């Protein structure tokens, strides 16, 4: 029992790294009233995804695969299904939201100021919910999502065994509204805010290139990227292929890109809370 | 000019002033005397506090 | 050149009398006396709708009303017992640097880069007058009564003024600095003033003449306030060090200053009994002197920004914080 | 009793409406500080473009300048009022290399301690200046006679060497072409010490006869807002 004893280490650590990360920066956010701004709001959205999702999905997903069997009920089997796939889509949504906020604002810095603002930030935070919710509890709840061949109808009738089976076109539509169309959207403003990067970074040798005076940018959009991209990426080409193709995907490779893309709610608040107020706010705290 | 400094100077001159010692008795005999009234020396009570 | 050398004698004599009437350090009377100990302060209400940066508060007669001034050019009137903005005033000119609120408690006065300084009728809300005749940037003004206010500008000169005729009743130059603040004694017949040289003056508002003169500091002077018993008062330096001076010893019996803190003072403020020495920092904390004894009792912290403003109730009950954050932080 | 108590919720909840409608003008308008030598730059640029408040609008954008008034102090505490503003106009004359004003050394060394000064405020740490260097054809007209010498005015002008990378003017004497290199990298020079990434100096050649500085103005200040937002991450 040394490699059970070991795997459930290690899912301790990770969900303990999670909850303790989101918890940090969430009560950074809330206790400081100078750390309260409308980008800060998309932040907290994602870090209460990044929490819900690390106090879930990631000790009752530990507790199946180290007892090999279900011991709660149907019911909660669905249940913990829906709240997983809000945590993905809401936590990579606000992601991409985050994005765009930062290509508006590099983009149209005029604008910006009055594009956005802390109503809206309510608005669009609570249309990404609504769509994470929507892609996420109205299709697991309402049992659209079941697929019909022999193994999928016997898992779903024994009520000890909690796997997921589902159809191709859930499995490509979830995909699509989760990780692909977010991907892209993040992909074409990182370009642009990268491009315009460069160019002020050519003024700036233009104007000042006799005296003293991109390798900043492109490490930060590798971290930023990079990141996101190595964590969820194998896990949603994976997803696609294992519903296009019946034998092409074993469970436990799709069990373990699918922890791999866990893994991503611990890695957020390093990646997006390196700023040095919020440094500051947590060397206070703690 | 400079006639006005000297007469400023010269008016500022002729004043008396009092021991150091007894200024600073005055001053520390009205902080003791006053003590008692000051509420951020000595906090009030919740009820009495119309903040709090 | 012999009006300098009689000039430079008198400053001598006067340094001379100043040293022989000087006996005892004030703390070597009061090393005998109790510390008050650590004072724990928290914030009680935090004053939120400020667009921009504070720059100057005023506390009412009654406790309950103060008025802020902000450069988004905004002069709102909160209450501090339920939280509540009671008037919103729009201004001419967005950068204003003062505030006042009359003892009548009728009438506001706030002041800025701009040279007029503007009065404004609460009962009635729109501009009562519009003070003219600076030739600098107002400071500090504070109401003598519903009639007169004594004003401060960025030129050497001071000048007492008339509210209803809407002109200078009295000047006071002679100073060779750009006066930064002002306070009022208890009674309306002294008021002294602290500016960009070392020196600040104590001047007599019915004759107009000016009395006395203290050099203590190494620096500008930006805050000041006279002791309750309105025989003393305490300055804050652009420096890091505030001292405190008295009218009758003519001379700075104690100065408050830590070798761990090196940005200047910008507001100063005493407690009802004259023995807490509230003082703003260039930092973005606040810091609690005991007056008698130079010994920091409490630190107020909480302000993102530096604090450019601070004051004290007449019941002494709170204790308001205006920093360049957009909050008034009142402590108790 | 409850009277008082709903008279001030809804005087609070009046007085709040009307704040969050003058954020939504505030926050959308952008303050410029219109600072230099007051003997030159000011009349013809405000023309152009104890207070003088104007206010121009560009593509849409409102942008608000206030000049100082001219009042004359040799120390600044006005000037931490000035800690938001979007930029600092610096207007320097470019063809004071000789004039003196009690005079200064040249106006130039004024007008080089006065920006330093302005560059190394601790008030100023964050906001950029943009820097005019009005009066170009006095300038030109000055070098191209042989009445007055810049080396005998500034001695680091005869070790001066022309930069190679460099945009002239289409039709302009080499020697007028130094000189405006030299009274610019000056600038530049006391600019890029000091700074840290934080804030900026754009220099800028303006002429009198020249209309377009709103439009040179109006790009400086997006790309001032640009690279603030570009280093408060850590881009850039
Ligand atoms: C049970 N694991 C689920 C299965 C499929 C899925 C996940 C996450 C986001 C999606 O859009 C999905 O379609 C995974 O977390």
């Amino acid at each position: 029992e040394v490699w059970v004893v070991g795997m459930g280490i290690v899912m301790s650590l990770i969900v303990l790294a999670i909850v303790f990360g989101n918890v940090l920066v969430i009560t950074a956010i809330a206790k400081f009233e100078r750390l309260q701004t409308v980008t800060n709001y998309f932040i907290t959205s994602l870090a209460c995804a990044d929490l819900v999702m690390g106090l879930a999905v990631v000790p009752f997903g530990a507790a199946h695969i180290l007892t090999k069997t279900w011991t709660f009920g149907n019911f909660w089997c669905e249940f913990w299904t829906s709240i997983d796939v809000l945590c993905v889509t809401a936590s990579i949504e606000t992601l991409c939201v985050i994005a765009v906020d930062r290509y508006f604002a590099i983009t149209s810095p005029f604008k910006y100021q009055s594009l956005l603002t802390k109503n809206k930030a309510r608005v669009i935070i609570l249309m990404v919910w609504i769509v994470s919710g929507l892609t996420s509890f109205l299709p697991i709840q309402m049992h659209w999502y079941r697929a019909t061949h022999q193994e999928a109808i016997n898992c779903y009738a024994e009520e000890t065994c909690c796997d997921f089976f589902t159809n191709q076109a859930y499995a490509i539509a979830s995909s699509i509204v989760s990780f692909y169309v977010p991907l892209v959207i993040m992909v074409f403003v990182y370009s642009r805010v990268f491009q315009e990067a460069k160019r002020q970074l050519q003024k700036i040798d233009k104007s000042e290139g006799r005296f003293h005076v991109e390798h900043k940018a492109l490490k930060t959009l590798g971290i930023i990227m990079g990141t996101f991209t190595l964590c969820w990426l194998p896990f949603f080409i994976v997803n696609i292929v294992h519903v296009i193709q019946d034998n092409l995907i074993r469970k436990e490779v799709y069990i373990l890109l699918n922890w791999i893309g866990y893994v991503n709610s611990g890695f957020n608040p390093l990646i997006y809370c390196r700023s040095p107020d919020f440094r500051i706010a947590f060397q206070e705290l703690l | 000019q400079a006639r006005k400094l000297v007469e400023q100077l010269k008016m500022e001159a002729n004043i008396d002033r009092i021991k150091v010692s007894k200024a600073a008795a005055d001053l520390m005999a009205y902080c003791e005397a006053h003590a008692k009234e000051d509420p951020l020396l000595t906090p009030v009570p919740a009820s009495e506090n119309p903040f709090r | 050149d012999q009006l300098r050398q009689e000039a430079e004698q008198l400053k001598n004599q006067i340094r001379d009398a100043r040293k022989a009437c000087a006996d005892a350090t004030l703390s070597q009377i009061t090393n005998n006396i109790d510390p008050v100990g650590r004072i724990q302060m928290r914030t009680r209400r935090t004053l939120r709708g400020h667009l921009a940066k504070i720059y100057a508060m005023h506390w009412g007669t009654d406790s309950r009303l103060l008025v802020s001034a902000s450069q988004d050019g905004k002069l709102i009137i909160w209450d501090s017992y339920t939280t509540n903005k009671v008037h919103a005033i729009p201004l001419r000119s967005s950068w204003v640097m003062t505030c006042a609120y009359a003892p009548s408690g009728n009438y506001v006065a706030c002041g800025g880069l701009d040279n007029i300084c503007s009065i404004y009728n609460l009962k009635t809300v729109r501009v009562s007058r519009e003070l003219a005749g600076h030739t600098g940037y107002l400071s500090c003004c504070r109401f003598l009564d519903d009639n007169q206010i004594v004003t401060s500008s960025g030129d050497t000169t001071c000048a007492l003024w008339d509210i209803e005729t809407g002109q200078q009743t009295t000047t006071f130059t002679g100073h060779t600095g750009d006066v930064m603040s002002l306070s009022l004694a208890p009674d309306t017949r002294l008021f002294v003033s602290g500016a960009c040289d070392a020196s600040a003056k104590l001047w007599d508002v019915r004759e107009g003449m000016c009395r006395q003169t203290f050099t203590g500091h190494e620096s500008d002077i930006n805050a000041i306030c006279f002791f309750p018993n309105g025989n003393a008062f305490a300055t804050g330096s652009d420096d890091a060090t505030c001292r405190l001076f008295d009218l009758r010893a003519d001379q700075e019996l104690m100065t408050y200053s830590h070798d761990n803190i090196i940005c200047g003072i910008t507001s100063v403020s005493f407690s009802k009994s004259g023995r807490l020495l509230l003082a703003g920092y260039d930092d973005f904390n606040c810091n609690v002197w005991d007056a008698l004894k130079a010994d920091r009792a409490g630190v107020l912290a909480g302000h993102d920004n530096r604090v450019s403003c601070l004051g004290v109730t007449d019941d002494g009950m709170a204790v308001a914080t205006g920093s360049w954050d957009s909050f008034l932080k009142i402590w108790n | 009793q409850r009277n008082e108590e709903k008279a001030q919720r809804e005087a609070n909840k009046k007085i709040e409406k009307q704040l969050q409608k003058d954020k939504q003008v505030y926050r959308a308008t952008h303050r410029l500080l219109l600072l230099g030598a007051g003997e030159s730059g000011k009349s013809t640029i405000v023309k152009q473009m104890g207070i003088f408040e104007t206010k121009f609008q560009v593509d849409k954008v409102n942008f608000h300048m206030f000049d100082v008034g001219g009042q004359r102090d040799e120390r600044r505490k006005w000037i931490q009022c000035f800690n938001d503003v979007t930029a600092i106009i610096f207007v320097v004359a470019s063809s004071s290399y000789n004039m003196v004003i009690d005079n200064q050394t040249n106006r130039l060394q004024e007008a080089l301690n006065l920006f330093k000064s302005i560059w190394n405020n601790r008030w100023l740490r964050t906001i950029s200046v943009i820097l005019f260097l009005n009066k170009q054809d006095l300038l030109a007209e000055k070098v191209l006679a042989g009445k007055s010498k810049i080396e005998d005015y500034f001695p680091e002008f005869a070790r001066y060497t022309t930069p190679e990378d460099a945009t002239p003017e289409p039709g302009e004497d080499p020697r007028v072409t130094r000189a405006k290199y030299f009274i610019r990298d000056e600038f530049l020079r006391i600019s890029t010490a000091s700074g840290d990434g934080r804030h900026y100096c754009y220099p800028h050649f303006t002429c009198a006869v020249d209309t377009e500085n709103i439009r040179r103005v109006f790009n400086d200040c997006r790309d001032i807002i640009q690279r603030m937002h570009l280093r408060q991450y850590e881009l850039l």
